[PDB]
């Protein structure tokens, strides 16, 4: 029951960037604070113990500091290999990890392209029916998605999910899925989705009609 | 070379119980403390339980009077009894070495294993059903395939056998109320080529032998 | 005529018990009057006993008791800034790391001192430090000085400890008696007669310093402190409910005991 708050959270930059992370402890820890790295679907590696120590294979540009409450993560001159996870971790009593804090890469806003796919006939032979709004390849990762149905905005009854920085053009890529009964879904005429993002000069929207469908 | 491998671990119904183990090669395993830390998909490390080197056991309170740890040096291996499960419990279990300085100095967990799921829930194992999400066109065209209600994880997925891998993107799956996972794959093409190439998703679930291969059409 | 060494040597001693301080300060001092030689030296060796006071000093109720336990010992020569006199060797020369030192001080003819051709001044330095580092403090020709630090320790044949040592969960084991031990808290430390006798009975320094004179100075009587040094670090125990758990505070105490000795070049004598 010692809460550690990594802060912040997500953060973008660019190679050779002199990045800081923040972690502070609910109440004192002296300075018994490791930092760890980790990738996807790897493990941990050890990078800094007792606030500012360095573990022996660690490349010199990573460096802690910091007592008591707060402490701090820098790497002095980011390179490709840092782009990752970073918890930190208490030792005073007993171990807590962090949050985590992810290390993304920035590159120029874009703009998704929207597509909208309505619900198969499979599907609603089924009883259910799902209309799927993608969101593909965009910078940065904020977006607003909203349903509308004949223009009724949408309580929680959808799902979003969204990949993580493509290896190639470091864009993200988001779909939103709404579910409803094959009974409500017949009830209405048109379905549409609404999409803000930064790189967009205005809300785009892409809808269509049960009708001719 | 210094290695940590965990094992054990799978379904288990909420309520139920299961077992880790660990073993540990290229070192002294007796004179090291040892951990099981835990992450659930997409969350991040949380520490679950420790052992030092003279059978000594520590626990945080999300796992007290649930989840025992334990060693056995002749064989060295290190165990977690899991008991009382609950959907909360699931995640991948990592094994991990402590190492000290000659004189007692902390460095922190010098080495880790790859982890073994243990995933904890109602839901019993289940193929998926496909549909496709059919092409409209604005340039270059989307098309995908939505992988409905399917448990456990994992699902594979590919188009066109192994030929079409470029603007693939299949989505992170997500756990449904109903206790299931579903998740689409998506591609771009160009428009040009919708009248004319064929476009297959082939959708693959291990757990229950479930194989599917589905057209995509306008 | 006279064809050997053309040397005297005149020692003496000087005693001073400090009470409140738990020192027992005892000096040598050796006038070496080589009568080819236009300088005059003196030799002051610095023995005696520095109590160590391992002792239960703080109780806050029986889960919680700090106690006081030697972390250096420190002896310092000083002589003031105005003096004539100088610093010209001292012993040891250099940090130590031995469990024992030793050196016979023997006089090599032209102020020179060493640790068939040597006049013996009568002293064979020894002392020992258990677990203890000795480090040299960057003499000058006024002042010099040794530190006599804690360095490593086991405990009922746990792991070394030392002064920083920790565990998540009982924090710094250095005089851990028992981790779960159901006795108060002043109960729980480590008997002193299981760690270095430093600590219990305390240490004996055995250092030499000498100091050179020119004949021709009008002003023959030097001043001289000496200091010896006791630094305490505070090493406390809590009950976390689970378990005892042990911090260590380096440094927080310092006792000092100084004297101001009178140095005469003409009697060969050395004054309280």
């Amino acid at each position: 029951d010692i809460q550690m708050t990594q802060s912040p959270s997500t953060l973008s930059a660019s190679v050779g960037d002199r990045v800081t992370i923040t972690c502070r402890a609910s109440q004192s820890i002296s300075s018994w604070l490791a930092w760890y790295q980790q990738k996807p679907g790897k493990a941990p590696k050890l990078l800094i113990y007792k606030a500012s120590s360095l573990e022996s294979g660690v490349p010199s540009r990573f460096s802690g500091s910091g007592s008591g409450t707060e402490f701090t993560l820098t790497i002095s001159s980011l390179q490709p290999d840092d782009f990752a996870t970073y918890y930190c971790k208490q030792y005073a009593d007993y171990w807590t990890f962090g949050q985590g804090t992810k290390v993304e890469i920035k590159r120029t806003v874009a703009a998704p392209s929207v597509f909208i796919f309505p619900p198969s006939d499979e599907q609603l032979k089924s009883g259910t029916a799902s209309v799927v709004c993608l969101l593909n390849n965009f910078y940065p990762r904020e977006a607003k998605v909203q349903w509308k149905v004949d223009n009724a905005l949408q309580s929680g009854n959808s799902q979003e999910s969204v990949t993580e920085q493509d290896s190639k053009d470091s864009t993200y890529s988001l779909s939103s899925t709404l579910t409803l009964s094959k009974a409500d879904y017949e009830k209405h005429k048109v379905y549409a989705c609404e999409v803000t993002h930064q790189g967009l000069s205005s809300p785009v929207t892409k809808s269509f009609n049960r009708g001719e469908c | 070379e210094v290695q940590l491998v965990e094992s054990g671990g799978g379904l288990v119904q909420p309520g139920g119980s299961l077992r880790l183990s660990c073993a540990a090669s290229g070192f002294t395993f007796s004179s090291h403390d040892m951990h099981w830390v835990r992450q659930a998909t997409g969350k991040g490390l949380e520490w679950v339980s420790g052992i030092g080197t003279a059978g000594d056991t520590y626990y945080p309170d999300s796992v007290k009077g649930r989840f025992t740890i334990s060693r056995e040096n002749a064989k060295n291996s290190l165990y977690l009894q899991m008991n009382s499960l609950r959907a909360g419990d699931t995640a991948v279990y990592y094994c991990a070495r402590d190492r000290y300085s000659p004189t007692g100095h902390y460095y922190g967990m010098d080495v880790w294993g790859q982890g073994t799921t243990v995933t904890v829930s109602s839901a019993s194992t289940k193929g998926p059903s496909v549909f496709p999400l059919a092409p409209s066109s604005g340039g270059t065209a989307a098309l995908g395939c939505l992988v409905k209600d399917y448990f456990p994880e994992p699902v594979t997925v590919s188009w066109n056998s192994g030929a079409l891998t470029s603007g693939v993107h299949t989505f992170p799956a997500v756990l449904q109320s109903s206790g299931l996972y579903s998740l689409s794959s998506v591609v771009t093409v160009p428009s040009s080529s919708l009248g004319t190439q064929t476009y297959i998703c082939n959708v693959n679930h291990k757990p229950s032998n479930t194989k599917v291969d589905k057209r995509v059409e306008p | 005529t006279d064809i050997g060494s053309n040397t005297t040597v005149k020692t003496g001693d000087l005693v001073t018990y400090d009470k409140e301080n738990g020192m027992h300060k005892k000096v040598f001092y050796s006038f070496i009057d080589d009568k080819n030689h236009n300088k005059k030296l003196l030799v002051i060796r610095t023995k005696g006993t520095i109590a160590g006071q391992y002792r239960v000093y703080s109780e806050e109720g029986a889960n919680k008791s700090g106690l006081a336990w030697p972390s250096a010992f420190k002896v310092q020569l000083q002589l003031p800034d105005n003096e004539v006199a100088q610093i010209s060797d001292y012993y040891p020369r250099n940090s130590i790391d031995t469990k024992e030192y030793m050196s016979t001080l023997t006089y090599g003819f032209n102020g020179n001192v060493t640790g068939g051709a040597n006049v013996s001044i009568g002293h064979t330095l020894k002392y020992v430090q258990p677990d203890f580092k000795t480090i040299l403090e960057s003499p000058t020709d006024k002042k010099v000085g040794w530190k006599v630090i804690f360095n490593n320790m086991v405990n009922q044949n746990w792991g070394p400890y030392d002064r920083d040592s920790w565990n998540p969960v009982y924090g710094n084991q250095l005089f851990m008696k028992t981790r779960n031990g159901s006795m108060k808290a002043a109960d729980n430390f480590l008997d002193p007669n299981k760690a270095s006798s430093l600590l219990s009975s305390g240490f004996s320094p055995d250092f030499a310093t000498v100091i050179t004179m020119d004949r021709k100075a009008s002003k023959q009587q030097t001043n001289i402190d000496v200091i010896y040094e006791r630094v305490r670090d505070d090493y406390q125990l809590h009950w976390t409910s689970t378990n005892w758990k042990g911090t260590n505070t380096k440094d927080k105490w310092i006792d000092r005991s100084s004297e101001r000795y009178k140095i005469d070049w003409e009697k060969e004598e050395m004054t309280n």
